[PDB]
């Protein structure tokens, strides 16, 4: 089979920029390759047919060229729903290959989270289990750190995080820190802290309450 | 890496 | 319009079999092929196999053995059966059309059906709410949520007042825990003069167990 190899794995850049994505194939393939967008929870949608050829519906910003065995896809000016993933695929020999697919993550500046913090259900306790949330909303860049604290005790290994898919709309991201006890410790102790570090804090923020 | 929760490459 | 729509995401144990349908409308199945492409952690985008117009099918060489496609033009169905699944056929199945009837650019494309390969059992979530408070309130706007703890296998849906409500909402990707069960948060934020006029409501369907909720969340 045709092997496809896309390059780089990453692309970052900031809106309005230009942008190219390269696909390279194990040997000649003409001009029969085809490009897709995946977007957070989407099906590939079809971009570009035969190296260079448009698609009803897709914005004209989107174009690709090449043929042999070196081809690119183009945005000339990027915007922030472009966020997603790029996909080759040939169809000059069969069966038909994709590539394993180039990232699109956008710029911006820098913006600091919103914090904040969710106590356990009283519904949660009765099933015995206590889940105390922090959420961080809406900011840039993606790297941050929840550290979580029960009376002063500094809690380590008992909480997980989620981070959402780059925002279409304002590139932003957003984070959950849930930190997981049993009734019985919750019950115990009285002071429940979440500290945020971001580049956009010119201090840790942290965000507590006092259970009852 | 193709993460099957969010459809993503991570 | 043209349109592929798959049956629900479910558990398959491993070493049985794989079944998922392909409801077309908006063309003939008399007319077009439908192709098979599914997309995993190991092996990325891997095109499966193709029932033709008039009922031909090829396979890719690596599922000749355990593949079949058939289907029922007047039904507008096409069924994808795949045999003897370990735990790297993990994966989300496509259904797809091409542009042209004898090719392979594929315009239309099926929602996906995530299929879980596992030996454990169907279980479905529990739903508490995510309360606004002053504790989640800055500058007149309240968060809110939805905890979905403790099912498998994903995925969930999530969404917010039936449908009504998409700005400002959060759903976290799903997380495995030592429990090897799921969990994810669902949250908005929403202008907090609101919480004591409109009510908010996570709607949760969660396909594998057939489990839907709904969960009023009030500020406590």
């Amino acid at each position: 089979d045709i092997l496809l190899t896309q390059s780089p794995v990453i692309l970052s850049v900031s809106p309005g920029e230009r942008v190219s994505f390269s696909c390279r194939a194990s040997q000649s393939i003409g001009t029969n390759i085809h490009w897709y967008q995946q977007r957070t929870n989407g099906s590939p949608r079809l971009l570009i047919k035969y190296a260079s050829e448009s698609i009803s519906g897709i914005p004209s910003r989107f174009s690709g060229s090449g043929s042999g065995t070196d081809f690119t896809l183009s945005i000339n000016s990027v915007e922030s729903e472009d966020i997603a993933d790029y996909y080759c695929q040939q169809n000059n020999n069969w069966p038909t290959t994709f590539g394993a697919g180039t990232k699109l993550e956008l710029k911006r500046t820098v913006a600091a989270p919103s914090v904040f913090i969710f106590p356990p259900s009283d519904e949660q306790l009765k099933s015995g289990t206590a889940s105390v949330v922090c959420l961080l909303n809406n900011f840039y860049p993606r790297e941050a750190k929840v550290q979580w604290k029960v009376d002063n005790a500094l809690q380590s290994g008992n909480s997980q995080e989620s981070v959402t898919e780059q925002d279409s709309k304002d590139s932003t991201y957003s984070l959950s820190s849930t930190l997981t006890l049993s009734k019985a410790d919750y019950e115990k102790h009285k002071v429940y802290a979440c500290e945020v570090t971001h580049q956009g804090l010119s201090s840790p923020v942290t965000k507590s309450f006092n259970r009852g | 890496q193709f993460d099957l929760s969010t459809r993503r490459l991570k | 319009q043209v349109q592929l729509k798959q049956s629900g995401p479910g558990l398959v144990q491993p070493s049985q079999s794989l079944s998922i349908t392909c409801t077309v409308s908006g063309f003939s199945l008399t007319n077009y092929g439908v192709h098979w492409v599914r997309q995993s952690p190991g092996k990325g985008l891997e095109w499966l196999g193709v029932i033709w117009s008039g009922g031909n099918t090829d396979y890719n060489t690596p599922f000749t053995s355990r593949l079949s496609i058939n289907k029922d033009n007047s039904k507008s169905q096409v069924f994808f059966k795949m045999n003897s699944l370990q735990s790297n056929d993990t994966a989300i199945y496509y259904c797809a059309r091409a542009l042209t009837y004898y090719d392979y650019e594929f315009a239309y494309w099926g929602q996906g059906t995530l299929v879980t390969v596992s030996a454990a059992s169907t279980k479905g979530p529990s739903v508490f709410p995510l309360a606004p408070s002053s504790k989640s309130t800055s500058g007149g706007t309240a968060a809110l949520g939805c905890l979905v703890k403790d099912y498998f296998p994903e995925p969930v849906t999530v969404s917010w007042n039936s449908g009504a409500l998409t700005s400002g909402v959060h759903t976290f990707p799903a997380v495995l825990q030592s429990s090897g069960l799921y969990s994810l948060s669902s949250v908005v934020t929403v202008p907090s003069s609101s919480l004591g006029t409109q009510t908010y409501i996570c709607n949760v369907n969660h396909k594998p167990s057939n489990t839907k909720v709904d969960k009023r969340v009030e500020p406590k």
